[PDB]
Parts: structure tokens; C-alpha cells; sequence
């Protein structure tokens, strides 16, 4: 299950 | 930026045996940025609708992927993985060594 | 014994090329599970193993939606690399994130990752704590007090402990029959002759899954680590792996000359010689 809602760099 | 060559290792899936159906592969791995040309050849002529792995890395950011086709070996036909890669200025051409 | 989940994501500029491509591949151990690829005719997160095709349509459209949305973040990320190093818009960049968790043989998480590199250097992880973060340099330094200010490790903490664990833990027991198996090494020494002088000894190892191997020659009960080359663990494409070690020996010498085998699937380490 991957992670949601990543932030970007 | 740094940029890293392929290795590269030619190999069968089973023990090989003339006239038997197998997997001919072709390793290639340790190689950075990750576009790269990935042939396998029969007697010097490209194979037709190879396959290949997803792209993912090793713990040194380096990718590696799998190239393969089923095939049936023979006594006399002679296979090969040709890659290209800008770290190449010519492509690179490796046996697939069936004495080990 | 212990098991991992992570995903690789690898996303790649290409200007005069359309936007940058952004693939995802999900692992269980040596196992991959699922991929995603945003050049696709219909970008979706695929299944790569039988065990994952029981999940259901939310869980596919789910993660189908969490790696379109990533495509984008990426771009944009990739974007502010690329000033955050001053570079023109002229060359080809890559950003690479691992992600994942470890477990024990319990189920209890043991430790989280979170790791980024740019164009093939670290550039930025989150350290063992989940709660501070290792920039590599002055630019990733931008991105660091951007992710303070966001509290994304407590995003990634909340992650790492939870839906990562729980879905680890419910991968590997919908796939137990892999990947909790262990397959042993199939394994023989040949014998090369190189002259009159020397020949060369090779172990070989194949079948074996999980990937993990230590394969060495002793001469004499000491090891030829010095004098044996290894090649790298390779994968034979029915989800076991490959390897072979090698050393030049002495002729008449050989039975000084043993090879020893440790892998999960034996139920004991293993010596073996050149037998004739």
C-alpha cells in the first residue's frame, strides 16, 4: 500500500 | 553528473540442453542514468520481442534491469546481449559463455 | 524470520521529450508486487505477483490515483531540483525515493525508511528516528526545512508505523506460500583448467529465493575472500536467483579447496569440494 499525500521536494 | 557503466551477465534460466525450450537472459545492472539498449542476438541478428523487467535500483541508486526470451538452444547457434549506454561509445557485445 | 515492503519510485526529465516519466515498483523482499508506469497508454498500478490480484477495485483505483497524483508531484519536484542546483532546462534529470518498512518475525515494526537521491547522489533521508532528516547539501537543505514546515516526517512516521506495517503483515500471509518459503540452493563445484599450472574451481548456486547468500572459498579451513571472485547475485527470472564463486588454484591442489554455502532454505550450511 503506498503513501498518499506526499509532499513535494 | 556521475555517470556508471553497465555490467552485464548472459546467462540461461535451467542448466541448458540442446533441443530443450529455456530462458535466455541478459543481467544488466550498476548502470546510471537508466536509459539503456538492450539487444539479444542469434547468430549475430537481433531477437524479436524481448522482454524486459520493471525498472527499480539497488541501494546504490544504480539501476538494473532483466532482459529475456524464451529459446531452445542448439549445438551450433551462437546468442549474445549487445547494450548501449551513453557511458558507451560503442556497443558492448557479451557471449553468452555456454562452458561454466 | 524478518521481512520488508518497499516501493522504488524513479522519475526522470526529458526535455523536448514530453513530461517527466515517473515509474513505481513495489517489492515484498525479493518479491515484486506491483508497478506502475505513468508512459503507459492507460496508466494504472498493475499487480507483478498472483497474491496482490485479490485486492479489490478501491484498492487498485486507490493506489492508481496516489501515483497519478504522483507523476505530478514529481514534475514539480524535479522542477525545483533543477533551480535548486541552478540548472538549465537543457538536461535530463533523475530523482529516486525508497520507501518502506521492516518487520520482524512477529510483525512488529523494526525500522522505517525513507531515502532520495538526485541524479544518482543521496540527496535527502529520513533518519532512523522517523522524526529528522539528513540532507545531503545546501540545496537539499531547501527541501529539508520545506518538509519542517510541512511536517512531512510526521506524515512519513504515521505511514511507516502504520499502513505500512498492517498492509506488510497482510501481504505476507495472503502470499505465505512465497513468501514465507524458502528455497535452498541448488548447487555444484566445477572444474575449469586454465594450463598445466592452474585451473579454476567454481561453486555454483541456483534456485535459491530469497536473494540474501553467502557463498565463499576456503583454502586450508581460511577464506579466499582476496583471491575469489563473486559475481553479482542474479535474477533467473522464475523469481529464484543466481551466483557463482571462483578461484584459480594450484593444479593437484584442489582438495584443500572447499566451498561453503549459507542460505535460509538449507537446513544446514553446506561444504562442498571438487569431486572428479
Amino acid at each position: 500500500e503506498l503513501r498518499a499525500r506526499e509532499e513535494s521536494y | 553528473m556521475i555517470q556508471r557503466t553497465p555490467k552485464i551477465q548472459v546467462y540461461s534460466r535451467h542448466p541448458a540442453e540442446n533441443g530443450k525450450s529455456n530462458f535466455l537472459n541478459c543481467y544488466v545492472s550498476g548502470f546510471h542514468p537508466s536509459d539503456i539498449e538492450v539487444d539479444l542476438l542469434k547468430n549475430g541478428e537481433r531477437i524479436e520481442k524481448v522482454e524486459h523487467s520493471d525498472l527499480s535500483f539497488s541501494k546504490d541508486w544504480s539501476f538494473y534491469l532483466l532482459y529475456y526470451t524464451e529459446f531452445t538452444p542448439t549445438e551450433k547457434d551462437e546468442y549474445a546481449c549487445r547494450v548501449n549506454h551513453v557511458t558507451l561509445s560503442q556497443p558492448k557485445i557479451v557471449k553468452w559463455d555456454r562452458d561454466m | 524470520g524478518s521481512h520488508s515492503m518497499r516501493y522504488f519510485y524513479t522519475a526522470m526529465s526529458r526535455p523536448g521529450r514530453g513530461e517527466p516519466r515517473f515509474i513505481a515498483v513495489g517489492y515484498v523482499d525479493d518479491t515484486q508486487f506491483v508497478r506502475f508506469d505513468s508512459d503507459a497508454a492507460s496508466p494504472r498500478m498493475a499487480p507483478r505477483a498472483p497474491w496482490i490480484e485479490q485486492e479489490g477495485p478501491e484498492y487498485w483505483d486507490r493506489n492508481t490515483q496516489i501515483s497519478k497524483t504522483n507523476t505530478q508531484t514529481y514534475r514539480e519536484s524535479l522542477r525545483n531540483l533543477r533551480g535548486y542546483y541552478n540548472q538549465s532546462e537543457a538536461g535530463s534529470h533523475i530523482i529516486q525515493r525508497m520507501y518502506g518498512c521492516d518487520v520482524g518475525p512477529d510483525g512488529r515494526l523494526l525500522r522505517g525508511y525513507d531515502q532520495s537521491a538526485y541524479d544518482g547522489k543521496d540527496y535527502i533521508a529520513l533518519n532512523e528516528d522517523l522524526s529528522s532528516w539528513t540532507a545531503a547539501d545546501t540545496a537539499a537543505q531547501i527541501t529539508q526545512r520545506k518538509w519542517e514546515a510541512a511536517r512531512e516526517a510526521e506524515q512519513l512516521r504515521a505511514y511507516l508505523e502504520g499502513l505500512c506495517v498492517e498492509w506488510l503483515r497482510r501481504y505476507l500471509e495472503n502470499g505465505k506460500e512465497t513468501l514465507q518459503r524458502a528455497d535452498p540452493p541448488k548447487t555444484h563445484v566445477t572444474h575449469h583448467p586454465i594450463s598445466d599450472h592452474e585451473a579454476t574451481l567454481r561453486c555454483w548456486a541456483l534456485g535459491f529465493y530469497p536473494a540474501e547468500i553467502t557463498l565463499t572459498w576456503q583454502r586450508d579451513g581460511e577464506d579466499q575472500t582476496q583471491d575469489t571472485e563473486l559475481v553479482e547475485t542474479r535474477p533467473a527470472g522464475d523469481r529464484t536467483f543466481q551466483k557463482w564463486a571462483a578461484v584459480v588454484v594450484p593444479s593437484g591442489e584442489e582438495q584443500r579447496y572447499t566451498c561453503h554455502v549459507q542460505h535460509e532454505g538449507l537446513p544446514k550450511p553446506l561444504t562442498l569440494r571438487w569431486e572428479p
